[PDB]
DNA sequence: ATGGTTGGGTATAATGGGAGTCGTCTCGGATGCAGG
DNA sequence: CCTGCATCCGAGAGCTGAGAACCCAACCAT
């Protein structure tokens, strides 16, 4: 199972809002090269590669792990999506 | 005839055969007509199917998928890890590579280890008589030709191994994964939607060792 | 290996020739080398003696027939795509009625196809088999009425596509009434035109009552014969002018013409011994004199109303007796066929008689043949009933020559045949099979006949019976059929007998299907064998009395799918049948007379018989049969060898010394391993792929075709643009690979080029096959007997052979319904084995046995096991043979060697082997108070020995049951089977991906799969199964740009499958609209279709 | 309309701390 | 390891004089037991010319330095008058199963590869026996029987088995942090 | 675990069962060669004392299993629940019992044999109509079934 | 499939269908044993 | 300027066709017939 | 006039894989 799947179907009040919001964290963080993200870099997801350690590739992934850290804030019209997506170019080129 | 053959005496047929001619009615309606035939249901594109065995070993997440289907099924995301990297100059080059079975290296191989991490596929067998007939599962690289499947699906499959095939899906954006993933994933669905009692539980060798 | 058979039945008559169905009803169909003068009425020779003499003046007459010999061998027929075939030659006379002068002349009517030795067809190159038809008898019959009790219905039979079904009905109020051609009317009129008085009629029914009374109507009566015809036909032909000469012709065509109606002479048997009357002839009435006199219509009644009444001696029918079903052959599907052909021949032959200059005419000019050939052809080609030869092994083929099948053009349909045609009835005993049917949509409608059955010239099945008087059993063998066989009490093959005396005071016996206990003085007839029941397939599985029916099936069905092998051996428990199964398959080669041998060769053997006279037998090799097997013949004998008459000179196919070999022994362990064989899969060793055992040969043909073009001819060579000589090292200087060469997916094997100032068309390797190339055909315009397209200049194949061994995914199977698919190999250090070292090949699950109730399997593990210690194979008959106690005691010599041998080496019992039977003396296996060997003996007579875990060096804490098994390899390999597709070619008209792995086509995701997305809740993976990944081509182009460049996917669009909905709606007349959130028009097109 | 198509959770928005603090101090303004 | 023949392009073809077939040939021919005198010594070529009638066995190849045949009464093939056989047979050292699709070695451009059973190796077993040492009971008495091909004798084979356990034994020796 | 043919232990009691109801039909035959019985409860009778015969014989096999051995595979598979129900163990061990003609009604002898004594080749032929009926049943209704579950899809899919 | 309270927009109406349907499929009057308004037509009726 | 394609004409007399299909079973609505 | 009662017609019947007159003259197209 995932880890923490427990957690994240307790925080929200229906198992498909979940998943909406994990797609949405994800297609952020493809956007911006993962620039966006919260996590400090101890707590980013490795993978194992015969040249090494590094980032995890996948996005979903990182998104349920930024869920679990509860540094995100989802919900029902909070930001304009047209500033929201100004402000997270401006942000992060 | 042009509207409803085969409606008020004698259909219209072709000289040399007694075979009805096929009206607008006729593509219409059936089972083999446009509305059951191309809109309830498609044939689609990144999918395979194969045998399948025992695969004792795996976790209830896992699945065992063949290193050649795998390579046809996550083959544009291949193209461009190969490209990113120094195996190919660029995507054409990486296609002709990849189009002879003897200009195979193994650097690509580690680059569809690196494709298909963290991603799930999904595995159906049919008859599909509830949902989960369709499951989502992790693939883990193997050799041979054979899917291996967990020992505790097979009961939600009804599947078991003297002959039975198995077909297999890859969802493709972030939102499909995620549903895959978050929904559609083996370990995420133990109990039946129809009793509420478990459906993933020991059975056969299991229940006599223990 | 020494041989020991068991049973004690004696069989008086051995099996009749296994293909006889076929050959010898092709053989009385055809008449071919019997002398025209001495033919009989059958066959092609009863077609040509109805459908002549054409009248209308000109005379045509029929004199005889002769068939000539066939333009070209069998193996340039396979080779050339032609079909084996011999022209038809016709000698007719011109005759003026008045003159006299007489034209003779010999016409060529075509070809007739021929069937060769074994019982099948080349039709354009390929093996084909005609599968015999059951139907209902003709005749007449009498059927309980089911809307009302104690009423009966009467029903008239002709053959198929030969007459109408007529029926006979007491109506509620009183007057009889006939359906013909869906049309009641009283039966009346048609008595009166048949010649009927009052009198008459009272005094051949008055017995019966009020029937009678009801019957009786005046005003026809009163009117004379004519006037009943003429308003006859006017009830039956309403609107047409009721013209006495067109009235009198379409009756006569209804019930009196015999070139319309026609009862068989099955039917008319059938009507004779129903009736108890004598016919004239085969059809319901008599036309001389200018009038119609009946034949069967007053017979039915009589027996319709004593019926009616109650009088003793006359029953109601079953329709599904085999008394009333018949069976209809090759030969007289062909005939039939032919017949129809004949009549086209003979309709244009008067429409050009009726033409022409009368002296200019002559036989040859008035007959155009081409409407026989297109019957024939279409027959031999795209019936149903005409079918793709099965030869994966020899027993295939000899299983689909003696299929019976119920479909087939004027058969049942698949999905609306109900369970009472389906259903084993009591009279299938001996003629039918009851165990070999196919499961799914079509179990009950195919069927085999039974090992001992014939198909007599009626075309009735008929089984043997012994003789028994006076308590004696006689060696005298009758074959009857079942209604014969209804009148006598039959006991059972198995009653023990002294001599040939019954020595038994209570008997089985069967009285017309019912089990019964009878004193010998009341028994009338014996079986033959218990062989008589089953098919040839189900007669070789041993021990079949211990296997559930439905196992049984399955395992005789699989028989057939089993794949030769290179190391093929025959089974260790045998059943006594495979030697026949082997020589009457055709598949080996055997001395015709006493001989010596003179040459041997992988490929031919020159034998020397003792006239002197040399005969030269080559030898089949490497022959791609119609499932990509490979089948040849490999001698069995040495230069010298003295040979006496039917000895074995060459093995065919899955053969081995003149026995049945579709597999391997092997030594198995029931036993479960580590969940490596749950739920019915297999775990085997590497030892078996280290000895090549399980390899197969396969071969493949790929063909390409250089034609002609508008634009320009293509053309077959070695010079291609754009592309290195690492892909054009193998192709010759013709552009065709070189024999021997090892080709993969995507190598080149014939090379063409294409106009558009040439571009590459060349044929190569598909993904997932290859192997080594073994042969080249090149076939070009004119070479002699080729018969190519038009425009297609020349064609090439290629046969590339590969050698599969065993791999994880290939299907293996035993005798007794036991399939599964190899989920693991093991390495040979892992595998169990017993104390002397030996390890195991193959371990199954002990779960499979309980609920699927085949104990035969485990009876033939413990025989295997005393024969692999023993050295030695067995014949276990079926239901007569080994039984327990016999094999305790060959389980006891085993272990007398087996322990034997380690006793003399030096060596007791180890300590795993102790603990092995204290554990086993807990268990209640061992008898306490006894030395070790005793109880390791005690063991061993339970077919259970000491096993070793190759991982630890401990023993299995239980004995575990060892022995040899004999096992298959099916034809479903996951090499085969294997198929995945990114993108690839779509439809023309959805737009969406093709299907099947051939296409390189994609999966369905139906309407379940639907069903189980929604229930998911997984609404964009659903989306885009419907949208990018089959017929949104902007979604789909942009989604695999984006992939390649990085991006996500896009959004999705509308699918193409909706506008070609739309369109076609509109072409219906009706306009269909997508509207937006204020009903306003949303035009999907994109203003491609807007004016 | 139902699961992730469903009105009532295919409009959720999710962002993190530091730019929804931003986007109010545009608003703030 | 390999097998060249001939006027023979393929391994599923015949050979005219010759009763078998090249696959009864190869079949034949994975029986062939060889003993390498030289523990230097990788490869070796032997060399078979025959002419017909006769029985070609083992005995037939040409002698070979260093290089002796174990088994030279196994029956190779059957020639008739007219028949000539012309082999060169490619002998390898190595270890357990390599199927042909492995390796695939050719030395000629005709040659077959063929699947190589490298262990000597036939039979191994081995037997536990109650003994005892004066007052000590229940003690455990060791019987190794080994069965091989007659090219390594069993003493040698156990030698490199003791020395094969030895050396993984001896891989416990450097702990490494995780 | 494993399965050997002496794992499917039967016991001594079927013997005496069968002997026993040996005696109750010769009755039966009397009471109906005599008169004071007819011809559908002799048939109904019939019926009842081999049904009755073969639920004690079902019933001496368990109890042998439970009581001598009870490490049995064939008993150990039926208690765990891994394989098998009491109606197949008692068709390997003790007796198949009473088969059904094609029209639906019992045929008057049973099947006194079971799979490991081996059936004759009356008693084969005789179950071979049930087999085949079982397997029509299986395909003939599996294509009802579906269509049910394809109206129950149109009728709540919303 | 959960022991929770059903999520909002969870399709019911298919999960229904499926749960009544499936069992109807195979296990309702699966091999039948020949051994010593019934079954699926009485629920068609229903 | 050539083939390829299209339109017109034939005169003893002729005067209403022909294959086919008979082994499903239910269920629901539309409908004509019987009674009162 | 109403009603009920046989009668007739139409529409269903699981999923996936694979498999036969001839001739003559004028006329547009390219
Ligand atoms: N959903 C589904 N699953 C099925 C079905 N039937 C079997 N399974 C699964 O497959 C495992 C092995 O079953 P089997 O041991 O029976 O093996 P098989 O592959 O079915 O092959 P066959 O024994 O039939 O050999 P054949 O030479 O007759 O095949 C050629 C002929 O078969 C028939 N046929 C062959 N292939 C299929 C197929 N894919 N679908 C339908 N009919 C098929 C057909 O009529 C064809 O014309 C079972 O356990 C199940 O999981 C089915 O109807 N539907
Ligand atoms: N037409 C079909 C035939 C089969 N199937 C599927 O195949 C499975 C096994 O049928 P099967 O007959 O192959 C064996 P099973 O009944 O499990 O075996 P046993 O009692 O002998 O142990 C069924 O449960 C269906 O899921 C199908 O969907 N459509
Ligand atoms: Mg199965
Ligand atoms: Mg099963
Ligand atoms: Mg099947």
């Amino acid at each position: 199972a995932e880890p923490g799947i427990d957690k994240l179907f307790g925080m929200v009040d229906s198992k498909y809002r979940l998943t909406v919001v994990v797609a949405k964290r994800a297609q952020q963080l493809l956007r911006h090269g993962f620039k966006n993200t919260v996590l400090e870099p101890e707590e980013r997801p490795k993978m194992q590669t015969l040249e090494g350690l590094f980032d995890d590739p996948n996005a979903v992934t990182w998104a349920m792990k930024e869920l679990l850290t509860g540094r995100l804030v989802f919900g029902e019209n909070l930001v304009p999506e047209d500033r929201l997506q100004k402000e997270m170019e401006r942000l992060y080129p | 005839a042009l509207l409803d053959n085969g409606r008020r005496g004698a259909p219209v047929t072709n000289p040399g055969s007694d075979r009805p001619l096929r009206s607008l009615t006729d593509i219409l309606s059936g089972k083999q007509g446009r509305f059951r035939q191309n809109l309830l249901g498609k044939r689609v594109d990144y999918s395979g199917r194969s045998v399948i065995v025992v695969g004792p070993q795996l976790k209830l997440h896992q699945c065992g998928l063949p290193k050649r289907m795998a390579l046809e099924l996550f083959k544009p995301f291949l193209l461009k890890k190969m490209e990113e990297k120094g195996i190919a100059p660029n995507v054409k080059a990486a296609r002709r590579m990849l189009e002879r079975q003897r200009d195979i290296k193994d650097e690509v191989w580690d680059a569809l280890e690196e494709v298909i991490h963290g991603k799930v596929v999904l595995l159906n067998r049919a008859p599909t008589l509830h949902r989960l007939g369709i499951q989502a599962f992790q693939p883990v690289l193997v050799e041979g030709q054979s899917i291996q499947l967990h020992p505790l699906v097979c009961e939600a499959f009804n599947a078991d191994f003297d002959g039975d095939q198995m077909a297999v899906h890859v969802p493709l954006s972030s939102f499909a994964q995620a549903e895959a993933r978050i929904q559609m994933l083996s370990a995420h669905n133990l109990l039946s939607p129809a009793s509420g009692e478990p459906l993933a539980k020991p059975s056969r060798d299991i229940i006599l060792g223990l | 290996m020494e041989i020991k058979r068991f049973g004690r039945i004696r069989e008086v008559i051995p099996l009749p020739p296994l293909t006889e169905i076929q050959v010898e009803s092709y053989r009385r169909a055809l008449q071919a080398d019997v002398p025209p003068e001495k033919r009989e009425n059958v066959g092609i020779q009863a077609a040509f003696r109805e459908t002549f003499p054409i009248e209308e003046g000109l005379v045509l007459d029929f004199l005889e027939y002769r068939l000539g010999e066939p333009p070209f061998p069998q193996d340039e027929c396979r080779e050339k795509d032609l079909t084996y075939q011999a022209p038809l030659y016709a000698r007719l006379q011109l005759i003026h009625k008045d003159t006299g002068l007489i034209k003779e002349d010999e016409v060529f009517l075509g070809h007739i196809p021929l069937m060769t030795e074994d019982g099948s067809f080349i039709i354009n190159g390929a093996d084909r088999v005609i599968v015999s038809q059951i139907h209902r008898s003709p005749g007449v019959y009498f059927t309980p009425d089911p809307a009302r009790p104690g009423r009966y219905i009467a029903s008239i039979i002709p053959l198929p596509k030969r007459g109408p079904w007529i029926d006979l009905e007491v109506e509620p109020n009183g007057v009889v009434s006939m359906k013909v051609n869906k049309r009641k009317f009283p039966l009346v009129l048609l008595l009166r035109v048949l010649g009927y008085d009052q009198e008459t009629l009272a005094r051949e029914l008055g017995a019966y009552g009020e029937l009678v009374q009801g019957l009786m109507d005046e005003s026809v009566f009163a009117m004379r014969p004519e006037e009943a015809l003429i308003r006859l036909f006017t009830l039956l032909r309403p609107g047409d002018p009721p013209k006495r000469d067109k009235a009198v012709a379409y009756v006569y065509g209804l019930i009196a013409d015999p070139r319309r109606y026609d009862l068989g002479e099955a039917g008319r048997y059938k009507a004779e011994e129903k009736l108890g009357i004598r016919l004239s002839g085969r059809t319901l009435a008599r036309f001389e004199d200018g009038e119609f006199k009946d034949e069967v219509f007053l017979p039915t009644l009589r027996y319709l109303f004593a019926l009616t009444a109650g009088v003793p001696g006359h029953e109601v029918d079953d329709i599904d007796h085999l008394g009333n079903r018949r069976i209809r052959t090759v030969g007289e599907l062909m005939t039939d066929q032919f017949r129809v052909g004949l009549a086209r021949l003979a309709r244009g032959v008067r429409e050009r008689m009726l033409m022409g200059s009368e002296d200019s005419l002559t036989p040859a000019k008035l007959v155009n043949s081409r409407p026989l050939e297109a019957a024939i052809r279409e027959f031999f080609s795209r019936s149903q009933l005409s079918q793709f030869k099965d030869e994966t092994n020899p027993l295939s083929s000899l299983r689909h020559k003696r299929r019976i099948s119920a479909l087939g053009p004027g058969g049942l349909t698949r999905e609306r045949a109900g369970f009472d045609v389906r259903d084993v009835h009591r009279t299938h005993y001996g003629r039918i099979c009851p165990v070999e049917t196919p499961e799914g949509a079509n179990i009950g409608l195919i069927t085999s006949l039974a090992a001992y059955a014939r198909v007599d010239e009626l075309g009735f099945i008929r089984t043997p019976y012994r003789r028994v008087v006076g308590g004696v059993v006689t060696d005298e063998v009758v074959y009857m059929t079942a209604t014969e066989e209804d009148r006598y009490t039959i006991a059972q093959a198995n009653t023990p007998l002294e001599g040939n005396r019954i020595a038994a005071e209570r008997v089985v016996a069967r009285r017309k299907g019912e089990p019964v206990i009878v004193s010998p003085e009341e028994v009338e007839f014996m079986d033959v064998s218990p062989k008589q029941v089953f098919s040839v397939n189900t007669n070789l599985i041993p021990f079949l009395e211990h296997d559930d029916a439905n196992r049984a099936l399955m395992g005789s069905n699989m028989q057939t799918q089993a794949v030769p092998l290179i190391r093929a051996q025959a089974p260790v428990v045998m059943t006594g049948l495979e030697e026949r199964v082997v020589r009457d398959s055709l598949a080996a080669l055997y001395a015709e007379e006493d001989g010596e041998v003179a040459k041997v060769d992988g490929n031919r053997i020159v034998v020397r018989y003792e006239d002197g006279r040399l005969v030269e037998y080559p030898l089949r090799r490497f022959y791609r049969s119609n499932q990509g097997t490979a089948l040849d013949q490999r001698p069995r004998v040495v230069v010298g060898q003295r040979v006496r008459k039917g000895d074995l000179l060459a093995d065919g196919p899955a053969s081995e010394n003149g026995f049945l070999a579709l597999g391997q022994n092997v030594l198995v362990a029931i036993m479960p391993f580590d969940g490596y064989n749950f739920e019915d899969a297999i775990v085997i060793s590497e030892e078996l792929l280290k000895r090549d055992f399980y390899t197969s040969i396969h071969i493949e043909r790929y063909e390409i075709e250089a034609r002609d073009t508008k634009l320009g001819p293509e053309r077959i060579t070695r010079d291609i643009p754009h592309l290195s000589e690492a892909a054009l090292r193998d192709l010759d200087e013709e552009g065709v690979v070189r024999i021997g060469a090892e080709v993969k997916p995507g190598d080149i094997l014939v090379g063409r080029t294409s106009f558009k100032d040439v571009k590459d068309t060349s044929l190569r390797v598909p993904p997932g096959e290859g192997g080594i190339v073994v042969r080249t055909v090149r076939l070009r315009r004119g070479d002699p007997g080729v018969e190519l397209k038009p425009g297609v200049r020349e064609v090439v194949r290629v046969y590339v052979a590969q050698k599969r061994k065993l791999q994880v995914g290939d299907k293996l199977a035993n005798r007794h319904g036991n399939k599964g698919v190899v989920a693991k190999i093991l390495p040979v250090e892992d595998m169990p084995h017993l104390p002397d070292g030996t390890p195991v090949d193959v371990i199954l699950n002990p779960l499979g046995v309980p609920s699927r109730m085949n104990l035969g399997q485990i009876l033939e593990t413990h025989l295997g096991l005393a024969g692999y210690f023993l050295g030695q194979r067995y014949i276990s008959p079926i239901f007569d043979g080994a039984k327990e106690p016999e094999i305790k005691e060959l389980l006891a010599q085993a272990f007398e060697v087996y322990f034997g041998k380690r006793k003399g080496e030096g060596f007791g019992v180890d300590k795993r082997e102790v603990e092995v039977l204290r554990r086993a003396e807990k268990l209640g296996l061992v008898t306490p108070g006894k030395t070790p060997e005793e109880q390791l003996k005690e063991l061993f007579l339970q077919g259970k020995v000491v096993l070793y875990d190759g991982r630890t060096g401990e023993p299995i804490e239980g004995p575990i049951v060892v022995g040899q098994m004999f096992i298959m390899k099916l034809y479903h390999m996951v090499e085969d089977k294997m198929h995945a597709r990114s993108t690839g070619p779509y439809s023309l008209i959805t737009q969406q991906p093709l299907g099947g792995k051939a296409q390189f086509g994609g999966q369905r995701f139906g309407e379940m799969e639907v069903w189980a997305l929604e229930a998911y809740g997984a609404a964009h993976t659903l989306q885009e199964m419907l949208t990018l990944k089959s017929d949104d081509i902007e979604g789909r182009n942009a989604a695999y740009e984006a992939i390649i460049k990085g991006e996500d996917v896009p959004e999705p669009s509308v699918p193409e499958s909706f506008r070609v909905l739309v369109k076609e709606l509109q072409a219906l007349a009706l306009d269909v609209q997508t509207l937006d959130e204020k009903d306003n028009p949303v035009d999907i097109f994109e203003g491609l279709a807007s004016k | 309309p139902a699961g992730t198509g469903s009105d009532f959770v295919r409009f959720t928005q999710v962002v993190d701390q530091k730019t929804l603090k931003a986007i109010e101090e545009a608003r703030k303004e | 390891t390999s097998v060249y023949i001939e006027d023979v392009l393929h391994e599923f073809s015949t050979i005219p004089g010759v009763k078998e077939d090249v696959v009864e040939i190869i079949l034949n021919l994975k029986e062939l037991v060889v003993r390498f005198l030289n523990p230097s010594l990788q490869t070796v070529t032997l060399l078979l010319k025959a002419e017909g009638p006769k029985e070609v066995k083992a005995r037939d190849f040409l002698p070979v330095a260093d290089v002796e045949i174990m088994n030279p009464d196994l029956h190779i093939a059957t020639l008739e008058e007219g028949g000539r056989l012309n082999m060169e047979v490619r002998v390898d050292r190595g270890v357990g199963y390599v199927p042909a699709e492995k390796h695939g070695i050719k030395d000629r451009i005709n040659a077959i590869p063929v699947d190589a059973v490298f262990s000597p190796v036939r039979r191994v077993a081995f037997q536990v026996e109650d003994t005892r040492l004066g007052q000590r009971t229940d003690l455990d008495k060791l019987t190794l029987r080994i069965w091989t091909d007659g090219s390594v004798t069993p003493l040698e084979a156990l030698n490199q088995a003791v020395e094969i356990l030895r050396e993984h034994l001896t891989y416990f020796s450097n702990p490494q942090a995780a | 675990i494993t399965i050997g043919i002496d794992d499917a232990v039967i016991p001594e009691e079927k013997k005496q069962y069968l002997e026993e109801a040996d005696r109750k039909l010769l009755q039966i035959e009397q009471a109906y060669e005599m008169g004071f019985l007819t011809d559908r409860e002799r048939y109904d009778q019939i019926l009842q004392l081999w049904t009755e015969t073969t639920e004690k014989v079902t019933q001496a096999v368990f109890k042998n299993f439970e009581e001598n051995y009870p490490f049995n595979p064939l008993y150990v598979m039926a208690q765990s629940g891994a394989r098998g129900n009491p109606q197949q163990i008692r068709q390997l061990c003790g007796l198949r019992g009473l088969m059904q003609k094609p029209s639906g009604e019992t045929f008057e002898v049973p099947v006194r044999s079971s799979f490991r004594e081996g059936l004759t080749v009356l008693e084969y032929f005789i179950s071979s109509h049930g087999a085949r009926k079982g397997g029509a049943d299986t395909a003939l209704r599996t294509a009802d079934s579906g269509y049910l579950t394809r109206k129950l899809v149109d009728v709540t899919h919303e | 499939s959960m022991a929770r309270p059903v999520s909002i927009g969870e399709a019911v109406g298919i999960v229904a269908a499926q749960s009544i349907g499936e069992p109807g499929t195979q296990l309702t009057m699966r091999t039948f044993h020949t051994g010593g308004t019934q079954g699926l037509p009485r629920v068609i009726e229903l």
